[PDB]
């Protein structure tokens, strides 16, 4: 994607592409009996993202590729902080 | 649908629309709903008549508007006849 004047790192652990996945958490979301978006014509959403501590952002969780697992492995980078093992 | 103009513009048609149902006793028949155009006379009424809300000159703005495209259809309803109620905007 062209030239980014930068060195080399290991900021991603990687010398390539790390093909990572974002889990677009959806709900077409509702009021007291069901809602669209009356801003425009168009519909509202409604997206789970979770604000880590430390970082001061709202994110998703970046399935960036396990080290030794595959890619929805790192989808459990944070999912496994949301405690259920049975629905993989 | 909601629209947004030049502040020129807003500061003539809004004070002149005013100006005419101040002087005639007009009616002004319009389309009911909190959305655009019909939004924006209700806009004019309000910077009239709270600012220099005047009892002389009591412009008339009617509302026509579809029972059944309303908001709140419910808490509107009374067989009883006639009621000095209420409903949340």
């Amino acid at each position: 994607m062209g030239r980014t004047g930068l060195r080399g790192r290991g900021s991603l652990s990687c010398f390539g592409p790390n093909h990572t996945l974002y889990p677009m958490v959806t709900r077409w979301r509702r009021n007291e009996d069901g809602a669209i978006c009356r801003k425009s014509i168009k519909k509202m959403l409604e997206v789970l993202v979770v604000k880590l501590p430390l970082s001061e952002h709202w994110a998703l969780p970046g399935g960036s590729r396990e080290p030794g697992e595959m890619l929805p492995r790192k989808l459990k980078r944070i999912l496994r902080q949301e405690h259920w093992p049975s629905f993989e | 649908k909601n629209f947004n103009m030049k502040p020129r513009l807003k500061s003539i048609f809004r004070r002149g629309l005013v100006k005419v149902a101040q002087t005639t006793g007009a009616w002004i028949i319009t389309g009911g709903s909190h959305t655009g155009v019909m939004k924006q006379v209700g806009e004019a009424v309000r910077d009239f008549s709270l600012s220099s809300s005047y009892k002389e000159g009591e412009l008339i703005t009617i509302g026509v508007a579809t029972w059944g495209t309303v908001h709140r259809r419910e808490g509107l309803i009374h067989p009883t006849g006639s009621f000095p109620a209420e409903y949340i905007l």
